[PDB]
Order: structure tokens, then C-alpha cells, then sequence
């Protein structure tokens, strides 16, 4: 019949890079 | 005595797709593994938001038992993936005598990851620990992000492949590589 | 018709922004 | 029926560290 419910969202992304020193 | 203490730590978080993929990879792994009446003890551990244990290391004595156990431990989901906790909990809570570990005959640690190292400090501490204890660590990467273009997945998994300072050809493998599993066993024949 | 099962989960989030100077 | 649509990607990662002056 009809399609199922949407999947679960992913996990938090990786940390950002160091700023301009 | 061709026996050895092997642990496999898998993740079934949101970053991982259909568990049929890893169970098929584990299927082919256990199939090639020579799990005799008293040799090649493999423990399957799942991690994510916590570390769950379904089977013990010396809970079986046959390829068929470990193969069934591997596909029996299905992870329905995980809030996050903590690679560093997988390595940590495996060398202590999986490689413990009460959990069926031997007297320390060839400590083999196989872990899967997708690329989510939120803390490199914890994993480096466990790495230096297992490096001093000369544990045979193997890291497998699973690709299941669809890939909507050349986003350079190499720069995403690089963080985990750098865990081992030794040759990546004998430490870092892929889920879609069956020769990788053969490479593990052939090099596991040695004492290190 | 009977509905289908939950869809595929989401991938890990994008890298964080660069730090300040 | 068929499986539902894919879930949404994870949240944006945390900002990087400040550049040491
Ligand atoms: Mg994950």
C-alpha cells in the first residue's frame, strides 16, 4: 500500500577548523 | 594452539544504513574464520549511545554459533556514534576473563566506523594504551551516505585511519572489500 | 493497503564553521 | 508497502577553536 514514515535524522556534524591566528 | 581473543565492535546509529549490510559483512567474516571446537573466539559488541553486550567471548565453540550470534545482535538505532567509547569498552569490558576472554592470547580488536570523531583525545588515549599492550587493532570503514558528489569522503574517514601509525593496508579496511577480511586472517597468523 | 516500514536514516551533519581570529 | 523517505541530515557541528594570536 502507501509508503512508510520518514527515517530518523542523523547525528551532529564534526567540529569546525581552527580560526585565523 | 591456534586460538585467539577477537572482539568485533559495531555501531547501528543513524549514520549507519540497513543492518543487513553489516550482518552480511560479518557473515563473510565468520564464514572465513576458522572457529573450531576451541579456537578463534569472536565476541560481538554493539555501541552507540551506550555499549550493549548480547553474547560473551567464550559463549560459543563453532563458526555456526558465532555466525548466528553476529546476525542475532541487531541494533535498532543509536543516538550517536562514539568510536572512542567502542575501543575503550572493548579492551576492558569485552576483553575481561569474566566475559569469556582467555589469558590474553592475541588480542584482536575489529571496529567499524563511518566518520564522526567528535573527540580525538579519548580515542588517542585508548590507542596509546592498546599500542603499549601491542593489541592487533583493525578499523573498517562503512560507506552508506549515498554521496551526492565528490565531497571527499577520504577527508571524513581520515581521522579514524590515522589511529594506526602502522601500514593502513593491514589496519584500515572497507565493508565492500572481502580481500580485506582475508588480509586480517593472513596477518593474524603471526604473533602481532 | 498496508503502509510500509520507516525509511532510511539521515547521515552525519555538516562540519562546524571556522573559529574566530 | 514500500519504505518511507530518507531522514534529514544531522545538525551542524560546533564552531572551531579561536586562532592563537
Ligand atoms: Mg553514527
Amino acid at each position: 500500500g502507501p509508503p512508510g514514515p520518514p527515517g530518523l535524522p542523523g547525528e551532529n556534524g564534526p567540529p569546525g577548523p581552527p580560526g585565523p591566528p | 594452539s591456534t586460538q585467539l581473543d577477537i572482539v568485533i565492535v559495531l555501531d547501528g546509529s543513524n549514520s549507519i544504513y540497513p543492518w543487513d549490510s553489516v550482518t552480511a559483512f560479518l557473515n563473510d567474516l565468520l564464514e572465513r574464520m576458522d572457529i573450531g571446537p576451541k579456537q578463534t573466539q569472536v565476541g560481538i559488541v554493539q555501541y552507540g549511545e551506550n555499549v550493549t553486550h548480547e553474547f560473551n567471548l567464550n559463549k560459543y565453540s563453532s563458526t555456526e554459533e558465532v555466525l548466528v550470534a553476529a546476525k542475532k545482535i541487531v541494533q535498532r538505532g543509536g543516538r550517536q556514534t562514539m568510536t572512542a567509547l567502542g575501543i575503550d569498552t572493548a579492551r576492558k569490558e569485552a576483553f575481561t576473563e569474566a566475559r569469556g576472554a582467555r589469558r590474553g592470547v592475541k588480542k584482536v580488536m575489529v571496529i567499524v566506523t563511518d566518520g564522526e570523531s567528535h573527540d580525538n583525545h579519548r580515542l588517542k588515549k585508548v590507542i596509546q594504551d592498546c599500542e603499549d599492550e601491542n593489541i592487533q587493532r583493525f578499523s573498517i570503514a562503512i560507506l552508506g551516505s549515498y554521496n551526492r558528489g565528490n565531497l571527499s569522503t577520504e577527508k571524513f574517514v581520515e581521522e579514524i585511519k590515522s589511529i594506526a601509525s602502522e601500514p593502513t593496508e593491514k589496519h584500515f579496511f572497507n565493508v565492500s572489500d572481502e580481500l580485506a577480511l582475508v588480509t586480517i586472517v593472513k596477518t593474524l597468523g603471526e604473533r602481532i
